[PDB]
């Protein structure tokens, strides 16, 4: 068959770009938060309360004789009719270890039936809400994924991407959904994702350290390594845009000869 | 190292523009800023006496504000500060004027109504008559009737903005004619500029009329093109005393006002139905005719910079930010490429490393030079947000230094080449490698035209293929997204900046807005800005003589 | 068959063709002949090669005052134009047997370009053909001469003009008989967009032809408008029959009678001649005389008044000779028909409405242009449903060269194009020729 | 003749039916079914019969909110559905053969028209067919109930909203697949102004249905904008083959391979099936070991992209069950294609674009909405060249009801309309046959 | 002039089911008043989300206001009068009866 390469270049960066890429690569586990206290904090629903329901059931509701469509097996929130929700993480541009980009790339290759969309100061999944806890859990709060300090989980009033960390060295947050403690270390939830208050506040774990941030990370920094030191990447990019370029130029193999 | 933002980020920064931390929560909130507090007075008095009661401003709803620090905004290449809130086009009334001069600007060639006055109405054209036309259409343009007092007209000093001016290519009928309503192009050019638009134009002559600001006010653009008609063919039958109910007079009527009529923008069609004289008409090189930097600066980088400056105070902040949207607005995604040196020190680094490395314009418009010098111009750009930090607070939004990048970018290719859809494409690659370097690009809009860019910016086909001269805010690819209109001018009068060029595509609107009787002088849009940002622009269209004092 | 009435055919010199045609034999849905023009009419271009030299040489692409300087290519598309318009026919070509047709057209600086109609089956409209010859010609450009890639936008600005910017070709060098189908008037109103100046200049300043031209793109117009449909088709083919094609030499018997006349002894004669063949009937005498007419037919009576204006305009026109007049003769030929029998005139008001249309647009400052731009895509023109605008035709056809919008300065490329066809140089002789194929049928 | 790569034809189940047919048997230049779709889809009107009835019981003309006290009908439209269909088919006859329909659809509820085609051959537009059924149908209802003269203004406000004041059908009770030529956002697009939901309804929702709706409907277009001709054509044509009529049974394939996968696996499984195909081939390989790809063939490896963009849009819709989903599937289909292969996107990156600002529009404040919503009219959708919509199409087949403005909302007079006739339910099935009905003439 | 131009009316009921069925958010009149003042400062240009945002001043915008009306009588009831416009109070009985039908 064919063997995927995922992206170009040789630097550390490109490596962690590739490994978020590879869905057989095993994300490296860092925390452990349980279900029920990310559940509190996505903030869709209390821990506790059924599920509730945008469409009747798929066995319920009767549907034409399509074979395209029902060759695919649908998710199990889809097929159980479950509401589509969100959740949304805001990325410090001072080497925090996912990336927009890189995010959705890595969602879209390894989740199924999930709605990426990239910002440059947010970036959010929308995907059923039973899927959308499980995967969430699962992957994007406790693996190399997920930083407390550089990346948090804010579903609105995104603002502190490209500002810089504090003297505790987290993210700039307006509604201040996120705290740090210094007797114990580590980081707490105050809020939701929205910003309303939680009953009581929910640990995620200790913040990850500066020096292994420098070697997970997916961003270009000059303090970091560079698309300079990456000559690849940018010869990569370079083909895309002179493909695109003769492409929309006369779409022939004639025209493609000085690619 | 030396740069040019250096000094605004000491400014606006307390703390080292390379320190990578920094301090929150400990400004007070909204009273960081004498504007919100002035608002907020404003807000008090406006509803306790005009609105009974009603709530109109409450700053405790909605977002907390003010938990960072609000950073005031310099202008570039100017020495003055002010608040953000200052530039948003509605609180400023130099942008709300520089849209104003444009949409009330006709220009209206006289060459065919004078052969038509000659031949067929019999009737002689003089220099003696011109001026006689020229007051009678003085006279009559802002309310003015022609010697009939029982005629209803407008107050006077209601429409102080208003004038009617010519200029011609004819040196003689130039001097002979009175200089109290001439745009003097040798006067007002340099020579060897003068010298080429006069080439371009030719021997012919042109009337610009300004109809007031309160007609555009009241009415929409495209009531200025008939306002400019029907006073010129009234002012032409009264100057001229011809009979107004004959065919000879709609023959004549046709070669006044309906021939050489040169309108500022075009009608726009669809979900974006305008009429002309609207921002979404108007192309890049006539927005890049409108400015007059070529006149007094001798700098590519600056005379593209000013447009880019012109640009970005239109289409972002009136056109996509009212016209389009609504609310708020977009006035800090357009402020970005003009409040510091930022865009100024990477176009500066542009030019530097063409110079260094293809010369001025020592280069055909090839690949390998756009690949090459907007990779370049990008990666120093990306690498000073890098290892700037307070530049990166600075440029906070991601589209606010994807579009600065890239037009620095496409600004360096246009100096190599001199080719607009070289500098377009060189745009693009620097989008797509911005993308690839911080894992980032601009909001969630925001690349619709830069990942199709790559493709229609050397196309062919009907509606992918324009020169970027000719583009405009109606090109299928452009119509919605911010961050990109007013940078595209900037690029396409980079291409002409480059070979020293008078003009970019309209002679006659270079002409036009020369005119020393705007309001809105055009030579240095980014210092009128600041006028208007310190409260000290005096606009037009202001009723001030048919209202009540109290 | 559903209309019995018949007419009898005449050409232009008056002289009888047949007798007993069937209404219907005229009717734009049945009509071979009108079938060709609507078809010939959706498929051909015009490209002026000439042109596009001279806006890539000096650099005026854009519009009125537009030059970019350096954007200037040096072709020579007016010497080479037969290789241009075999590699454009190559491009258009669908079949073998198309009927792709690129012929050049004074000496290499123009060509006239028809589409096949194999693109036009299975176009929603008929900008296909401006599309598809834009997109061949600028092909036909860069392969002939080795345009760079980079001069391809300056090459497209050249031939098209700011399409992605104005939705219209503005600046260009290729030109179509119909506007953009967003550029009109009202729903259907797409053949109506031929100017009277153009119709004088295909049909050679011919009166009848010129007439004829303009009777048949109105009505049918007016049927694909809908208005034509159901109570008012009887009235439309009566109004094409009597007023474009001659039908029962209405027009030319008016004429010869009125040779020295005016505009109110067409009138007498009209009245007259509507009398003697039963069109209307005395309704009843007042106090003070005056007996009231009324017409025992409706159609009819409006066909004859639409043939009487044509017949008026002619007579008008052709004593003065000069095309000044249309409107008041127009305006007062309803007027005084109204006024003098108590009877309605041409469209029931319409045609006066349209004709105070024409006096206030050709006749003051207000005004612009002359008779000779006319066309019922324009609001000042498009309220009588193809019965103001033929007259203009014949009034055109009169004048003696003291018009500035004359057919000359504004249709010699609309009439070098189009009158090669025979069916559009002489579209009465070939109309009455097609109603004469198809007599049998009904 | 001119293109010698053959395909294969596969049906909606992935059975095959054919092999070796040339390109151009499925090119709307020369399949009859393409050509018989677009002929038709011009002709056929939607008649709400219901809604008639109810606009006028209650005074409803005006279009949103509006009523007028005073002027109300009572009229029972859907009774007498016979009746008013006959007398429209009366009306609307040209001789007696005409391909005129007036079928009955949902017990008189609604009325499904075809005006024949001798109406719109000597029509420049498609408009004649909705202002001639509104005309007859005008007639019917004033001759059917002996409504009064001062009504009949009442009638057509019914039947036609605002017409003569806002060039549209707003507020009336007749529809079309396609727009008002006054909405169109550029020449040609006439074709593109069909929206996602009302191709939906038409298919009955079934996916495979929709997306050769969609796909002919959009290559048709770019032939009728000009854009696929000369060296362009061979590009648009394998576009439609391969996305729209799954030629080698791609689409089938990928998604019976991506059963149970997600967006990558279906990337992956594409650029697999072009290497094994030798559309691909290794340009170069780098220092880090990345293979750049560079393709053998140009527009074969554009037609398997899309192909597979389409097959990745219907596994992860499929996945999920909400259509919500398209805009980001189209990006990232491309956006990791191309920096897994160093290779172009689907149409070169214009439409990764236009899924960038169907992300914007389908998630923001700031316009657009629903993805049932958009066209290749809308000014989000119109910059891919008929390589994007067909995705779309495919996952509001895939929705299962978490969209408020669902086709059944949104296209419920048209979708019932249009599903009654073969051609237009199933357009697999027959363009097929009519590609099998020319393949040995090429 | 002016007040007409500046005047637009928008149905805000294909909005609460969309609140209520899409995102399961109940729709009670105390969140239509919250809404309500949130409106009246957003809509002259105030800043609701979106953090080191500029905003218009107030006394350019002292004519913008945003008013809701309802059909419905017992909506109005525990509605804010400050943003309502009542049909009851403002038309005679038969005029009002035959707007609210
Ligand atoms: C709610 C939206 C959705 C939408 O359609 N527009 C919003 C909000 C809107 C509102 C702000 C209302 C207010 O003041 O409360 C307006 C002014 C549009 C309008 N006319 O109402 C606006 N944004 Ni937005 N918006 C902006 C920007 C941005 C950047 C912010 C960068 C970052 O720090 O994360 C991001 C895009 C991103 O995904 O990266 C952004 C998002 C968003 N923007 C997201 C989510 C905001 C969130 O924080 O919860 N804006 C900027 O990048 C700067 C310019 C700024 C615009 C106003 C100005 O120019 O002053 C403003 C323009
Ligand atoms: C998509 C379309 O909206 P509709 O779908 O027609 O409502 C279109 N939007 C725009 O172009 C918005 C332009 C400015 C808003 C976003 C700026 S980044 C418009 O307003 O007509
Ligand atoms: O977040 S969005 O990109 O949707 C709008 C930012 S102004």
């Amino acid at each position: 068959a064919y063997t995927p390469q995922f992206y170009p270049g040789a630097t550390k960066v490109a490596e962690n770009r590739r490994n978020h890429l590879n869905p057989n690569y095993e994300l490296e586990k860092l925390r452990e938060i349980p279900d029920e206290d990310v559940v509190k904090i996505m903030g869709h629903r209390q821990p506790g309360e059924d599920y509730k329901t945008v469409h009747p059931p798929l066995e319920e509701m009767d549907f034409v004789e399509d074979y395209a469509r029902d060759l695919v097996e649908p998710l199990n929130g889809a097929k159980e009719g479950h509401r589509v929700r969100y959740i949304q993480f805001a990325d410090s541009m001072y080497f925090a270890p996912a990336q927009p980009y890189d995010r959705s790339r890595s969602y879209m290759s390894r989740l199924r039936g999930v709605d990426a969309g990239t910002l440059s100061g947010r970036q959010v999944v929308e995907c059923r809400e039973s899927d959308l806890e499980e995967f969430s859990k699962n992957i994007l709060m406790d693996t190399e994924l997920f930083d407390p300090a550089t990346s948090g989980m804010r579903g609105a009033t995104v603002h502190g991407h490209s500002l810089r960390l504090d003297e505790n060295g987290m993210m700039f947050d307006a509604l201040q959904r996120c705290v740090f403690d210094e007797k114990t270390g580590h980081v707490m939830y105050v809020k939701d994702q929205v910003g309303k208050p939680l009953d009581a506040p929910v640990d995620v774990g200790e913040p990850i350290p500066e020096a292994k941030l420098r070697e997970i990370t997916t961003i270009y920094r000059n303090d970091g390594v560079a698309m300079r030191a990456d000559p690849d990447v940018i010869e990569v990019v370079k083909r895309i845009h002179r493909a695109r370029t003769l492409g929309g130029y006369i779409p022939t193999n004639e025209t493609f000869k000085g690619l | 190292e030396k740069r040019l933002f250096l000094k605004a980020l000491k400014e606006k920064f307390e703390e080292d523009p390379k320190e990578k931390y920094t301090k929150f929560y400990t400004f007070g909130g909204w009273e960081q800023s004498a504007r919100k507090r002035e608002f907020v007075e404003a807000n008090e008095k406006i509803v306790s006496e005009k609105r009974q009661g009603i709530p109109l401003y409450n700053p405790d709803i909605g977002v907390p504000l003010g938990q960072r620090k609000l950073m005031p905004y310099k202008l570039s290449n100017t020495d003055d500060y002010c608040e953000g809130d200052d530039l948003h086009f509605l609180n400023n009334a130099a942008i709300q004027q520089l849209w104003d001069d444009i949409r009330r600007t006709v220009i209206v060639g006289m060459d065919t109504a004078h052969s038509v006055l000659e031949k067929r109405l019999g009737v002689e054209v003089t220099p003696e008559t011109i001026n006689e036309y020229m007051h009678t259409i003085n006279h009559s343009l802002p309310g003015g009737a022609v010697v009939q007092e029982h005629m209803v007209e407008v107050h006077p000093s209601l429409a102080w903005d208003c004038y009617a001016r010519i200029f011609t290519g004819d040196d003689e009928l130039a001097d002979e004619l009175d200089s109290r309503f001439l745009i003097d192009i040798n006067k007002l050019f340099p020579e060897e500029q003068a010298e080429t638009l006069k080439a371009a134009i030719g021997k012919k002559t042109y009337q610009v009329s300004r109809v007031p600001s309160l007609v555009g006010r009241v009415c929409d653009g495209g009531t200025i093109s008939r306002w400019s008609a029907m006073q010129i063919g009234m002012s032409f039958i009264t100057a001229y005393k011809l009979c107004a109910g004959e065919a000879a007079t709609a023959d004549f009527s046709y070669a006044s006002k309906h021939a050489d009529v040169i309108q500022m923008g075009n009608a726009l069609p669809g979900r974006r139905a305008r009429g002309p004289n609207e921002p979404g008409g108007i192309r890049f090189g006539i927005l890049s005719d409108v400015v007059q930097t070529t006149r007094v600066s001798e700098d590519p980088v600056e005379q593209s910079l000013e447009v880019v400056a012109t640009g970005a105070a239109l289409y972002d902040q009136i056109w996509l930010g009212a016209y389009m949207s609504g609310g708020i607005g977009f006035t800090q995604y357009a402020t970005a490429s003009y409040t510091d040196d930022i865009l100024d020190d990477f176009s500066y680094y542009a030019l530097d490393y063409v110079e260094k490395k293809y010369g001025r314009m020592g280069t055909k418009a090839t690949m390998d030079v756009v690949e090459d010098v907007a990779g370049e111009v990008t990666l120093y750009a990306l690498e000073q947000y890098d290892d700037y930090p307070a530049l990166l607070e600075d440029h906070f939004g991601g589209s606010q230094r994807a579009a600065v990048a890239a037009a620095a970018s496409g600004i360096g290719v246009c100096m190599a080449t001199g080719n607009s859809n070289a500098g377009v494409n060189g745009w693009y690659l620097s989008q797509i490698l911005h993308k690839e370097y911080h894992s980032r690009l601009g909001f969630y809009g925001y690349d619709l035209q830069d990942q199709c860019g790559a493709s229609n910016s050397l196309a062919i086909r009907n509606d992918e293929a324009a020169p970027l001269e000719l583009r405009g805010p109606n090109y299928p690819n452009y119509a919605m997204n911010v961050g990109h209109q007013g940078e595209y001018a900037g690029i396409a009068q980079a291409a002409h900046s480059a070979r020293g060029d008078a003009f970019a595509l309209n002679p006659l609107v270079k002409v036009a807005f020369a005119d020393p009787m705007l309001v809105f002088d055009f030579s240095k849009p980014r210092k009128e800005i600041a006028r208007g940002a310190l409260r000290e622009f005096e606009a037009a269209g202001e009723r001030d003589v048919i209202l009540p004092a109290k | 068959v559903k209309y019995e009435d018949k007419i009898s055919l005449y050409d232009a010199k008056g002289n009888l063709v047949a007798e007993n045609v069937p209404l219907e034999a005229i009717s734009p849905l049945y009509n071979p002949t009108i079938k060709s023009m609507v078809k010939n009419i959706k498929r051909t271009v015009a490209v002026n090669l000439a042109g596009i030299e001279g806006t890539l040489a000096a650099g005026k692409i854009g519009g009125k005052g537009c030059q970019v300087p350096g954007r200037t290519l040096d072709i020579s598309a007016v010497s080479n134009a037969q290789a241009i318009a075999d590699e454009v026919e190559k491009i258009l070509k669908v079949s073998e047997d198309d009927d792709t047709a690129v012929k050049i057209i004074n000496g290499g600086k123009q060509l006239a370009v028809q589409v096949p109609t194999a693109r036009l089956e299975v176009a929603a409209e008929y900008s296909v053909s401006m599309l598809s010859t834009a997109m061949a010609l600028k092909e036909a450009l860069i392969k002939t001469f080795n345009i760079d890639m980079f001069d391809g936008s300056t090459v497209h600005a050249a031939i098209v003009g700011n399409y992605p910017q104005v939705m219209d070709y503005a600046g260009g060098n290729i030109a179509s008989l119909l506007g953009a189908p967003s550029m009109m008037e009202g729903l259907g109103y797409a053949l109506r967009n031929i100017p009277v100046n153009h119709a004088v200049a295909t049909t050679k300043k011919n009166m009848m032809n010129a007439i004829a031209f303009s009777s048949v793109m109105e009505q049918t117009a007016t049927f694909e408008m809908g208005d034509a449909v159901g109570s008012f088709e009887r009235q439309h083919l009566l109004g094409l029959a009597y007023q474009g094609l001659n039908a029962d030499n209405l027009v030319i018997d008016f004429i010869k009678a009125n040779a020295k006349g005016t505009v109110g002894s067409v009138v007498e004669t009209v009245i007259d001649r509507a009398i003697a063949d039963g069109v209307i009937v005395v309704d009843k005498t007042m106090s003070s005389g005056f007996n009231m007419y009324k017409p025992a037919d409706v159609n009819k009576w409006n066909a004859y008044a639409a043939a009487g204006l044509v017949a008026a305009v002619a007579v008008s026109c052709g004593a003065a000779r000069a095309a000044q007049n249309v409107a008041s003769v127009i305006l007062y030929f309803n007027d005084i028909l109204e006024y003098e029998t108590g009877l309605p005139g041409v469209d029931y008001g319409r045609s006066m409405g349209t004709a105070v249309g024409f006096s206030f647009f050709s006749h003051s400052i207000y005004g612009g242009g002359g008779p000779g731009i006319f066309n019922g895509n324009h609001v000042v023109t498009r309220h009588s449903k193809g019965f103001a605008i033929p007259p203009v035709c014949a009034a055109m056809c009169a004048d003696a060269g003291t018009q500035m919008f004359s057919p000359e300065h504004t249709s010699g490329l609309v009439g070098s194009v189009y009158s090669a066809f025979d069916e559009f140089r002489e579209p009465m002789k070939y109309v009455i020729e097609g109603a004469l194929s198809i007599k049998d049928q009904f």
